[PDB]
């Protein structure tokens, strides 16, 4: 029925202008009472309301950053844009768009969000290493295997197993920022020791910001 | 400061509007001795679509920190009287629910809710009934008013 | 600005418990309050609007109450899928403001981790670095002491931990600990061990390997 989807540049330098787009379907923003808002969430923090636009183009802004914000709509493309000028590291966050009908607003549908990192650091692809299952794990029991996705920037990195056909027992850990300023994470999966063995295990790694793609076979 | 004016409103059938409760208005004919009971509105000119036939306004009760608003209640556009922060009102950019499109039609006034088009500030033909938001095309209820400056 | 506050930042509760999450506005918000649920890897969901109205599709165990400045979100009988962060929002006055959020964790029976150790790959060793990985799989509670020992010497400041968000089906956590050494430092030692102290273990579990294959 209704869907909202945020898109944006992923990594921006401090003092640059950030342009975000909310692509929506299943409703018209020209319908009386209709509205679209932008909300952000910095890492480890809560939700912050940023801006809103009504069907009649009446714009609303959070005064804590009103001078730096511009919200606009394109009812021919079914898109709502958010422009943030002179960005700083304080603007690093997941940005969401959400819709409502009428004031006061009840934000009924939200997008999945888009991550924006504000940094002068260079984009770097990860190295992908296998975490081979142990030869002395469990005799006819459970074995663990994985992939180490090391030294990349910015977030995020996409990790799947057997091109998405393997989901049970998978844990892709949250990335950890290293002292070098590069991220690292491991993705693991627990499997029966009996099929180590007979079944092929491939970790599919895609660091979309650097276009670094690696499929690694994880063998005993 | 936002442009505003002090006025009274009377419906098409000359019924006056009074404060019947802390968040309620009623319409009834007032005899010469009870005229002072009528509410005095402070009508402000807010942001929106400018036209000599349709202009955006906010309807506040003079020095009472109360504004008329229209909100969806159980899927029905509903007229309300809401208390506001005295330190933030009146303001040029009002929250959407407070905005009415003031329409000048046949030497009378109509107040259409900005977010609920085709819904108007209305009165019942009967006496001492609450002032409400009406969506009827043209029948039983009154949507036409006269304005008297205070 | 109307300030919204949620006195509880985080809490844990058992399945079946009646859970109460409070929100206080700095001034009268005339019941113009809504509650949102945020789950890991999922879009935020509206649960309750206009203080007490349930959004279509939301389970009936969720309810809302309050007036003026004090509001409450209630979960009548808590379920394992209810692990999330809950935020209130006021729509009384611009700028619209949210509460800081209340993160609700699910309490469950203690479950010991399955422990696994991974030496650095031959592939990584060719690059000059050695990462040793310790995996703690599907355990509860989140709290665990994970220590690295190299030739019986306790390691300090050369490892990093990562923990998964609470599992939606079994309410457990999983943890990784990565010890990073230079290839040269790694080749100077034989015994690499990961030692785990946890409420589910009767005595600490150690997983180890000898570099000499």
């Amino acid at each position: 029925q209704v869907q909202l989807q945020e898109s944006g540049p992923g990594l921006v330098k401090p003092s640059q202008t950030l342009s975000l787009t909310c692509s929506f379907s299943g409703f018209s923003l020209s319908t009386s009472g209709m509205g679209v808002g932008w909300i952000r969430q910095p890492s480890g923090k809560g939700l912050e309301w940023l801006a809103h636009i009504w069907w009649d183009g009446d714009e609303s802004y959070n005064p804590s950053l009103k001078s730096r914000l511009t919200i606009s709509k394109d009812t021919s493309k079914n898109q709502v844009s958010l422009k943030i000028t002179s960005v700083t590291a304080a603007d690093t966050a997941v940005y969401f768009c959400a819709r409502n009908r009428y004031d006061p607003p009840w934000f009924v549908d939200w997008g999945q969000g888009t991550l924006v990192t504000v940094s002068s650091a260079s984009t770097k692809g990860p190295s992908v290493f296998p975490l081979a299952p142990s030869s002395k794990s469990t005799s006819g029991g459970t074995a663990a295997l994985g992939c180490l996705v090391k030294d990349y920037f910015p977030e995020p990195v996409t990790v799947s197993w057997n091109s998405g056909a393997l989901t049970s027992g998978v844990h892709t850990f949250p990335a950890v920022l290293q002292s070098s300023g590069l991220y690292s994470l491991s993705s693991v999966v627990t499997v029966p020791s009996s099929s180590l063995g007979t079944q092929t295990y491939i970790c599919n790694v895609n660091h979309k910001p650097s276009n670094t793609k690696v499929d690694k076979r994880v063998e005993p | 400061p936002v442009r505003s004016l002090n006025c009274t409103l009377r419906d098409s059938q000359q019924k006056s509007l009074v404060m019947s409760g802390p968040y309620e208005l009623k319409a009834l004919h007032l005899q010469g001795q009870d005229m002072e009971q009528q509410v005095v509105f402070s009508m402000s000119f807010v942001q929106g679509e400018e036209s000599n036939d349709k202009i955006p306004v906010a309807l506040g009760l003079k020095e009472k920190n109360l504004y008329l608003s229209c909100v969806l209640k159980d899927d029905k556009p509903t007229l309300q009287l809401e208390s506001v922060d005295p330190k933030n009102y009146p303001k040029k950019k009002m929250e959407k629910r407070f905005v009415f499109n003031k329409i000048e039609i046949n030497n009378k006034l109509e107040f259409e809710s900005a977010q609920f088009p085709n819904w108007y500030i209305s009165t019942s033909q009967a006496e001492n009934m609450p002032v409400f938001l009406g969506g009827t095309k043209g029948g039983q209820d009154i949507t036409d008013f006269t304005m008297q400056f205070v | 600005d109307i300030q919204m506050t949620q006195s509880t930042s985080s809490l844990s509760a058992s399945v079946g418990d009646r859970v109460t999450i409070t929100c206080r506005a700095s001034q009268d918000i005339s019941n113009y309050l809504s509650w949102y649920q945020q789950k890991p890897g999922k879009a935020v969901k509206l649960l309750i609007y206009y203080t007490s109205k349930l959004h279509s599709g939301v389970p009936s165990r969720f309810s809302g109450s309050g007036s003026g400045t004090d509001y409450t979100l209630t979960i009548s009988s808590l379920q394992q899928e209810d692990f999330a962060t809950y935020f209130c929002l006021q729509g009384k006055m611009l700028p619209w403001t949210f509460g800081q959020g209340t993160k609700l964790e699910i309490k469950r029976t203690v479950a010991a981790p399955s422990v696994f150790i991974f030496p650095p790959s031959d592939e990584q060793l060719k690059s000059g670095t050695a990462s040793v990985v310790c995996l703690l799989n599907n355990f509860y509670p989140r709290e665990a002491k994970v220590q690295w020992k190299v030739d019986n010497a306790l390691q300090s400041g050369n490892s990093q931990e990562s923990v998964t968000e609470q599992d939606s089906k079994d309410s457990t956590y999983s943890l990784s600990s990565t010890l990073t050494l230079s290839k040269a430092d790694y080749e100077k030692h034989k015994v690499y061990a990961c030692e785990v102290t946890h409420q589910g273990l009767s005595s600490p579990v150690t997983k180890s390997f000898n570099r000499g294959e």
